[PDB]
C-alpha cells in the first residue's frame, strides 16, 4: 500500500490514561463527554460522589476539571465548591490552545489544602490529533501483479 | 380527480331519461352506481355513496348517517317472488385482508416480555404497554385542491424524540419511549394546512419541570458575553431542549450529516436560528419546502404556555416591562425564524384550574386581556402588513372560566383565533362517573352538564350566541387517545376510582395507534372489535367506546366514524377552523376521515387505503346520562 498526508480527525478527541486516584473510590465514579467544536475543545464530566462526605469537612471541595502538566496548575474557574447537598454535580469546560498535546486534566474532588480529596478523582491524559485509516492496497494474483 | 363511470341498457325501443337500474334484492350493495335493490318488499334508493353495512330497511328515511336511504314500494308480491325480498341481514368481517394495517416491532414483543411489564391484549399481566409507534404504517390517501373549506391543522410535540429499545434500552420506560419520524408525512405532505409544535416556555417558570429552565438560562447566559449580546432575565422564552430540536438526525426525516447532535445548551447558540437551524425544526422548514415544491403553503406554527408549564403566567402578569422584554424575545424569534407563518400563546386558567401550580388571582383574566392587546401592539409594531401574524389562542371549555376568559376584549384586541379543547372532559382518574371525555353533543337531559356531560356544544352557542363571535375566528379538534377506566358498570357510569387503568404508557389514556394493533381492528373491511374487547356505542349522545368484562374496564374514545360525526358537524357549521391535537399518534386514518368530515375530497381513484367500512356503528346501546341515572 501507499497513503496520504497526516489529517486531523475533526471529533471528539480520543482516549489517554485516566490515573484514578480518588479517595472513596475508583475511576468508575467518573463519566466524561469528551468532544469537541471549532476547533476548539468541549468536555463534560461528573463523579458520582458527593453524597457520601461528612460536609462537616468536605463542604465546599474542590470540584470540577483542570489541565494539569508538570507545573499542576489551577488556571481554571469551574471548580464547583459542592454544597453539602450536590449529590451529583456537572462540570463543565472547553479548552483552546494551539499545542495539540495528549494534555492531562485532573477531575473530580479536591478540598484546596489538606490531604483530604473527599470522592473520586482522576488525572485523564486525554488524546487529541487523532486520524483515521483509508485502506487501499496492490494484491498479487499468480504471478500477475494487481 | 376521482371518476367513475356505470351504464345501463334497454330495449331498442325504450329509452328512459332516468339511469334505470335492475331491480334486485338489498344485499350488502356498495359504491356509487345506482341502486334499486328491494328489501321487504319496498325498494330503495341511496342516492350517496353505498356501503356494506348501510342497510336500506332501517334506510327507509335513513340508511346513511345524514339522510334517507329512500324508497317505494313498488314491488308486487311476485318480484318479492321472482327476486327473493329481503328482511334482514348482518354484514361481517370479509376473511380477506384487502389491505396490510401495520408492522410488528420486535422490541415491543421484547417489551411485552419484560418482567416487569409483563404486558398481555387482555392487560391482566401488564395495565401498561410502552408500545413503539414505529408499529405504525403511513395510512394517507391523497385530494383535491378543496381550497374554500376550513383550514386543517395538527398537533406536534418533542415525544417524537426517543425510544432507547432502538438502543436497546430494556430497564426504564423511555428505554421503551415512544417516537417517529416526521418523513411520514414527508412521503405525502400537505396532509394539513397548519401545525403547531408543543408549547414552549420561559425563564422563571415555576413548574417541577422549571430545573430544565434553570439549566438553559445557564447556558445561555454563559453564551451570551461569548457571542457579545446580553443577558436575559425572566420571562425570556426557552427553546427547552435545542439538542432534540436541532441536534438530531433520527426521527428528522434528514440524513445524518452535519447532525453536531454533540452541540447543546451550552453551545447552541449560534444555531438557534433557521438557515442554521440542524435538526427537527430545520426538517420542518425543508417540510415546507417540498410543499410548496407542490404549492399549498403550510403554516407552520407553534405556541408556548400549556397544561404544564403556565405557572408562571400569573407572576408574568403586572410586571409590564418584563412582559414587554418576553414578547421581544418572542419577536426576535420571528426574526430568528422568520419561516413561522405565526406562533401562539397557551394561557389555560384566567381563573385558576389544571395543575395547581399555576398560582392565580382573579385580575389574572383582565390582566391576560391587557397585556395581550399589548403583545398584539408589539407584533403590529414588529411585523409587515405582507407578513403579519395574527394570534390564537386555545380554550377549555370551563363554563364559567371562558367566560372569565374576555374572550370579547381579546377579539376587540385583535386575538384571531380560538382553539377549543375538545377532550379529555372525563378526568377519569378522579372524575365521579365515566363518561365521554370528549362528547360534542348534547345527551338528553342536559340537567347537569357543568362538569359532566360537557358537549362542546354548549359552550360553542355561547360563544356563538351569547358572545356573537363569527365561527371564523374559533376552531375545534379531536385527539387521538381515549379513556380507559376500571370496573365501570354500563348501566351506571360508576367505575372503580383510582384503579389503575390502561395505557400504553399513560395509564387511564389509551393510545389509538396501539389500541388498532391490540383491541379493533379493520383489516376485513369494517370497524372490528376484536379479541374479545367489545365494540359499543350510546344513542344518547352519539358516543363511542370499547369494553372488558373481565376487569369491567371501560374506554371512551373517538373512532374514525365519530370524528367523520365531528367534522360533519364543524362543517356544516362552517367553523373557523378544524384541527387534532396530539396529531403525534395517528396512522393518518383519522386524518382521512377528517378530510372526509370535512367534506375534503379525495384526488384519484387510486387509495392508500379505504375508509369507508370505517363508519358502521358499534354495539348499538342508549346510556343515561349523569343526570337521567341520579334522578
Amino acid at each position: 500500500l501507499i497513503l496520504y498526508p497526516v489529517i486531523i480527525n475533526r471529533d471528539w478527541p480520543i482516549e489517554l490514561d485516566k490515573t484514578h486516584q480518588g479517595d472513596f473510590g475508583t475511576v468508575d465514579d467518573f463519566t466524561l463527554n469528551s468532544n469537541y467544536t471549532g476547533d476548539e475543545l468541549s468536555l463534560y464530566l461528573q463523579s458520582s460522589s458527593t453524597y457520601k462526605y461528612d460536609f462537616s469537612k468536605s463542604k465546599n471541595i474542590i470540584y470540577g476539571i483542570w489541565k494539569e502538566d508538570a507545573n499542576n496548575n489551577r488556571c481554571w474557574l469551574n471548580y464547583k465548591l459542592l454544597t453539602p447537598e450536590d449529590y451529583e454535580p456537572q462540570i463543565n469546560a472547553t479548552l483552546v490552545m494551539c499545542d495539540k498535546g495528549d494534555v492531562n486534566i485532573i477531575t473530580g474532588f479536591s478540598l484546596p489544602n489538606g490531604g483530604v480529596d473527599a470522592g473520586g478523582k482522576i488525572k485523564v491524559t486525554l488524546r487529541v490529533g487523532k486520524k483515521l485509516r483509508d485502506k487501499f492496497q496492490i494484491k498479487q494474483f499468480s504471478q500477475t501483479q494487481y | 380527480v376521482n371518476k367513475y363511470t356505470y351504464t345501463s341498457s334497454k330495449a331498442m325501443s325504450d329509452i328512459s331519461d332516468v339511469i334505470g337500474e335492475p331491480l334486485a334484492a338489498w344485499d350488502s350493495q356498495v359504491g356509487g352506481r345506482v341502486f334499486n335493490v328491494i328489501f321487504d318488499g319496498k325498494v330503495y334508493t341511496n342516492t350517496y355513496w353505498v356501503e356494506r353495512w348501510q342497510v336500506p330497511g332501517i334506510g327507509s328515511s335513513d340508511g346513511n348517517p345524514h339522510n334517507a336511504w329512500k324508497f317505494v314500494r313498488a314491488a308486487t308480491a311476485d318480484e318479492i317472488n321472482k327476486i327473493g325480498n329481503p328482511t334482514t341481514a348482518d354484514v361481517k368481517p370479509t376473511e380477506n385482508i384487502p389491505s396490510p394495517i401495520l408492522v410488528e416491532d420486535k422490541y415491543t414483543e421484547e417489551t411485552y416480555s419484560r418482567p416487569d411489564v409483563n404486558f398481555k391484549e387482555d392487560g391482566s399481566q401488564g395495565n401498561l404497554s410502552y408500545t413503539a409507534t414505529r408499529v405504525c404504517a403511513p395510512m394517507y390517501n391523497h385530494y383535491v385542491g378543496d381550497k374554500t373549506k376550513p383550514k386543517l391543522s395538527a398537533y406536534i410535540t418533542d415525544w417524537c424524540q426517543y425510544d432507547a429499545r432502538l438502543d436497546g434500552g430494556g430497564s426504564k420506560e423511555e428505554e421503551r419511549g415512544r417516537g417517529f419520524d416526521l418523513a411520514t408525512l414527508m412521503q405525502n405532505p400537505a396532509t394539513y394546512d397548519r401545525l403547531i409544535f408543543s408549547f414552549l416556555g420561559i425563564c422563571g417558570d415555576i413548574g417541577n419541570k422549571s430545573k430544565k429552565v434553570q439549566e438553559v438560562w445557564d447556558g445561555w447566559n454563559a453564551q451570551a458575553p461569548s457571542l457579545g449580546l446580553p443577558q436575559i432575565g425572566k420571562g425570556h422564552i426557552v427553546p427547552l431542549d435545542p439538542y432534540g430540536d436541532l441536534g438530531t438526525a433520527r426521527n428528522v426525516g434528514l440524513p445524518p450529516e452535519s447532525a453536531d447532535t454533540s452541540i447543546e445548551s451550552g453551545t447552541f447558540l449560534p444555531y438557534y436560528q433557521q438557515n442554521r437551524a440542524a435538526g427537527l425544526l430545520g426538517g420542518l422548514r425543508e417540510l415546507q419546502k417540498k410543499a410548496h415544491a407542490m404549492g399549498h403553503k403550510l403554516d407552520l406554527a407553534f405556541s408556548i404556555g400549556g397544561w404544564s408549564l403556565s405557572s408562571y403566567f400569573s407572576a408574568l402578569a403586572e410586571n409590564p416591562d418584563e412582559r414587554r422584554v418576553f414578547v421581544a424575545s418572542v419577536v426576535d424569534f420571528f426574526v430568528r425564524f422568520p419561516m413561522f407563518s405565526c406562533v401562539d400563546i397557551d394561557w389555560e386558567y384566567p381563573g385558576g384550574g389544571g395543575d395547581e401550580g399555576n398560582i392565580s388571582s382573579d385580575k389574572d383574566g383582565e390582566n391576560y386581556v391587557l397585556l395581550i392587546k399589548e403583545l398584539r401592539s408589539a407584533l403590529d409594531s414588529r411585523f409587515g402588513y405582507s407578513n403579519r401574524k395574527e394570534i390564537s389562542i386555545a380554550c377549555s371549555g370551563v363554563k364559567a372560566k371562558l367566560k372569565k376568559s374576555n374572550i370579547d376584549q381579546l377579539v376587540a384586541n385583535g386575538l384571531d383565533n380560538i382553539y377549543l379543547m375538545s377532550y379529555d372532559f372525563f378526568g377519569t382518574i378522579w372524575a365521579d362517573y365515566i363518561g365521554h371525555h370528549t362528547n360534542l353533543y348534547s345527551p338528553k337531559d342536559p340537567g347537569e352538564q357543568e362538569l359532566f356531560d360537557l358537549s362542546a356544544e354548549a359552550a360553542i352557542d355561547y360563544l356563538h350566541n351569547e358572545l356573537g363571535i363569527p365561527m371564523e375566528k374559533i376552531h375545534l379538534g379531536y385527539a387521538n387517545y381515549g379513556r380507559s377506566a376500571v370496573g365501570g358498570d354500563l348501566t351506571t357510569r360508576q367505575y372503580t376510582k383510582n384503579g389503575p387503568a390502561l395505557g400504553t404508557m399513560e395509564n387511564g389514556a389509551p393510545e389509538f395507534f396501539d389500541i388498532v394493533k391490540n383491541y379493533m381492528d379493520a383489516e376485513h373491511s369494517l370497524s372490528m372489535g376484536k379479541n374479545g374487547f367489545v365494540l359499543m356505542t350510546d344513542t344518547n349522545a352519539d358516543a363511542d367506546f370499547l369494553f372488558s368484562e373481565a376487569k369491567g374496564h371501560f374506554i371512551s374514545l373517538d373512532t374514525p366514524r365519530t370524528v367523520k360525526q365531528k367534522g360533519e358537524y364543524a362543517a356544516k357549521n362552517k367553523l373557523g377552523g378544524v384541527f387534532s391535537w396530539s396529531g403525534d399518534q395517528d396512522c393518518g386514518l383519522l386524518a382521512n376521515a377528517a378530510r372526509e368530515g370535512l367534506g375534503y375530497v379525495a384526488d384519484s381513484n387510486q387509495e392508500t387505503i379505504d375508509m369507508g367500512p370505517l363508519y358502521n356503528p358499534g354495539k348499538e346501546i342508549y346510556l343515561k346520562s349523569i343526570s337521567e341515572i341520579k334522578s
